[PDB]
């Protein structure tokens, strides 16, 4: 399913 | 980015994140590791944050074009897929050299070494997601590895509520659950990593519970969908 | 592009589309005009489409650092700035390229050469956006002529209602407001570019009406911001 | 303002 998003500092 | 130097490739990395050039923070972070220094936890989070946006488009572009091939199953479409998998897999490589050169050895504190465990589980994760075959089977492994490794040092050394402690365990999950076929293992690993936080929540501040409770809802989104 | 086929370029510029690839979208269309034959309708809207979302990407991303670089007045916003700047400019002078060498000259009918002339008006305005001086005088008589010899082919051939024909008059508005210091200008020819679209629509089928109605809509949202 | 979005065929 969802991994953790990550992409904002 | 060897002529330029350390602090400005950081402050730019910084304003590439503001502009949203992904592109350009992963290339400014990838000269400021091969400076030769450890990162702190901000510039950790730089670097993920970069390669995470980059390689999240072509995996995104990736299942568009797998999708249309599998559709149609001229050369086109998979010779596009191959092209956008072939850059895929740069990128990856790219992510897991820093890793091996030599962010991992040098990393001896839990926070920074699970970190780059983490990340190393992560990217050979998205290896895994277009490999067939064999190699797969290897790739897989070293991702799991990895993953590995990570949890051990996390369970030792960190809280059950700590937030890469608990991203770990959430990206683990997904790979039990997407990559290595065994779902239950995916949910029991999100139940008990959730319920030994929940545990461990009173012992937080505010912002740290709201640090830990955001990750711990994503666990939770996850057991929904999976049960 | 020189070894792909005019009609594989075509394929994977419409997969790149769906892929959201736009920088692949653009080469792809760059590598099919440089074939050397005109381009049909559709292939001119995937020319456009690719480097609207290109030059799109990096005008957004010059706004937010001109916006860090205006509060700070080291040396780094400004040399990012002008890293995209000049990517940017690159980007324009490419398309201009195109259009110069050689599908304006070749384009005869009036809803290819309006498309073409309000294209060069476009890029010349971007290239306006980010330039300082007396350079910027002549870049913006260049995207004032081709807007104007745009708008007099498509009200001698084209009816008022006709996309293109609108699109033009939006654009060239926003040139006026935005570019030009010309407010007044730009409220005059969007409100007489929207009444003599209204006064037009009774000729059209349902589905001309549609693609009608929603471009002066946007004509009346500039004119509700601008008055 | 805003011009043509354009930016879907
Ligand atoms: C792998 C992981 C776990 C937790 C968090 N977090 O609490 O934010 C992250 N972040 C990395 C930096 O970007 C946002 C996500 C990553
Ligand atoms: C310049 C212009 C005018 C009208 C339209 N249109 O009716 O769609 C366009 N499109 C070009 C292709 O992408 C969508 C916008 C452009």
């Amino acid at each position: 399913a969802g991994s953790i998003p990550g992409r904002r500092s | 980015m060897g002529s330029m130097e350390r602090a400005s490739l950081i402050q730019k990395a910084k304003l590439a994140e503001q502009a949203e050039r992904y592109e350009d923070m992963a290339a400014f972070m990838k000269g400021a590791v091969e400076k030769g220094e450890e990162l702190s936890c901000e510039e950790r989070n730089l670097l993920s944050v970069a390669y995470k946006n980059v390689v999240g488009g072509q995996r995104a572009a990736w299942r568009v074009l797998s999708s249309i091939e599998q559709k149609s199953n001229g050369p086109e479409v998979r010779e596009y897929r191959e092209k956008v998998e072939t850059e895929l897999q740069g990128v990856c490589d790219t992510v897991l050299g820093l890793l091996d050169s030599h962010l991992i050895k040098e990393a001896g504190d839990a926070e920074s070494r699970v970190f780059y465990l983490k990340m190393k589980g992560d990217y050979y994760r998205y290896l895994a997601e277009v490999a067939t075959g064999d190699d797969k089977k290897r790739i897989i492994d070293s991702a799991r590895s990895a993953y590995q490794e990570a949890m051990d040092i996390s369970k030792k050394e960190m809280p059950p509520t700590n937030p890469i402690r608990l991203g770990l365990a959430l990206n683990f999950s997904v790979f039990h659950y997407e990559i290595a076929n065994s779902p239950e293992e995916a949910i029991s690993l999100a139940k008990t990593t959730f319920d030994e936080a929940m545990a461990d929540l009173h012992t937080l501040s505010e912002d740290s519970y709201k640090d830990s409770t955001l990750i711990m809802q994503l666990l939770r989104d996850n057991l929904t969908l999976w049960t």
